[PDB]
């Protein structure tokens, strides 16, 4: 996240971690055994970390719990960007308490303008390299579907929203990957890719989650 | 006047260090360039030039540039390209960047020589640079080509990858 701030501890406890060895990307915990994040975040083995605000320092009341199952989209295509999602399932229910619960999935796609709230751990900086210990949030509206589709021309399809500024310095960036962007308590997007970070007219790109609220669902009572 | 290419912090690249080729784009199509085994390549070393599918798991293979000639590394200069990792003599010259419409990009080639392959850093539409192979404006967009679902770097004059030099 450049450009935004850090969160109030256990504020978002929806957020996750997915370490492979080390943090690398984000996901959202969307019931007590499952969680969505980006296909472009697959890994075959992963190790989910929840409650966590500092992810340097192990403060005693995180929960590590292995993935059972990690299941992409089966139309994700990693060079045309599109269904970049995927769900985690917990080897063990979490534990939910007031740093580790769920978030909502979408009941409407959101309309733009909608301010919603981005967080994560990757990048603070638009060149160089700054990696906070600590969870970072950014607000930020719904662009327009014609602003995005002018920011960057031929690469949207209809599974992606840009969410942030047409104008820079604040946005998503490398490692905030398969985060939540959720929006009237509603998770709307997952952060997917982008082109530098906080450049104008260069918003971050999102999974649209509203578009995969019935494989969800389904995968999730299949699996 | 001579423009020196610069790192991700600002400073110009020196051919004592060592870079990781970054991609502009990040998440999804991130990924930085590493060496890999072509697909049915009869080496015994790695001999392929790829970028992987995204940038949140390994990191690029790193890489030095070998001016033709002075110290410094400046934009439309030629130069060589070698990755910089712990090798055999073998597998030296698979280190080297050479190039074999579509071009794959591989290694195998020479340093300094008539016979080498040059490249040059030019700045790019966008945001970052771009890399041109130079068969010494007759130069050549280095991009990618997905081959056996992998992204290969190649030659396509449409459509270059944007590439940032990030120190290691
Ligand atoms: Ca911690």
């Amino acid at each position: 996240i450049v450009g935004g701030y850090t969160c109030a501890a256990n504020s978002i406890p929806y957020q996750v971690s997915l370490n492979s060895g080390s943090h690398f990307c984000g996901g959202s915990l969307i019931n007590s055994q499952w969680v969505v994040s980006a296909a472009h975040c697959y890994k075959s083995r992963i190790q989910v970390r929840l409650g966590e605000h500092n992810i340097d320092v192990l403060e005693g009341n995180e929960q590590f719990i292995n993935a059972a199952k990690i299941i992409t989209h089966p139309n994700f295509n990693g060079n045309t960007l599109d269904n970049d999602i995927m769900l985690i399932k917990l080897s063990s229910p979490a534990t939910l308490n007031s740093r580790v619960a769920t978030v909502s999935l979408p009941r409407s796609c959101a309309a733009a303008g909608t301010e919603c709230l981005i967080s994560g751990w990757g990048n603070t900086k638009s060149s160089g390299s700054s990696y906070p210990s600590l969870l970072q949030c950014l607000k930020a509206p719904v662009l327009s579907d014609s602003s995005c589709k002018s920011s960057y021309p031929g690469q949207i399809t209809g599974n992606m929203i840009c969410v942030g500024f047409l104008e820079g310095g604040k946005d998503s960036c490398q490692g905030d990957s398969g985060g939540p962007v959720v929006c009237n308590g509603q998770l709307q997007g997952i952060v997917s890719w982008g082109y530098g970070c906080a450049q104008k007219n260069k918003p971050g790109v999102y999974t649209k989650v509203c578009n995969y609220v019935n494989w969800i669902q389904q995968t999730i009572a299949a699996n | 006047l001579p423009k020196p290419v610069l790192d991700t912090n600002g400073k110009k690249l020196n051919p004592n260090s060592s870079y990781r080729i970054i991609s502009t784009f990040w998440g999804a199509l991130g990924g930085d360039v590493y060496l890999g085994k072509s697909p049915n390549s009869d080496a015994p070393c790695p001999d392929g030039v790829f970028r992987y599918n995204s940038d949140v798991g390994p990191s690029g293979t790193p890489v030095r540039f070998i001016p033709l000639s002075g110290a410094n590394i400046f934009e439309d200069q030629l130069l060589n390209i070698q990755f910089n990792i712990p090798t055999v003599k073998l597998c030296v010259s698979y280190t080297i960047w050479k190039v074999g419409r579509t071009m794959l990009l591989e290694t195998g080639g020479t340093i300094g020589q008539a016979d080498s392959s040059y490249f040059k850093i030019v700045k790019s539409s966008k945001f970052g640079y771009n890399l041109l192979y130079c068969p010494l404006n007759f130069c050549a967009k280095v991009g990618v080509v997905i081959q056996n679902g992998k992204r290969r770097l190649a030659l396509v004059n449409e459509n270059p990858l944007d590439v940032l030099f990030q120190e290691v």
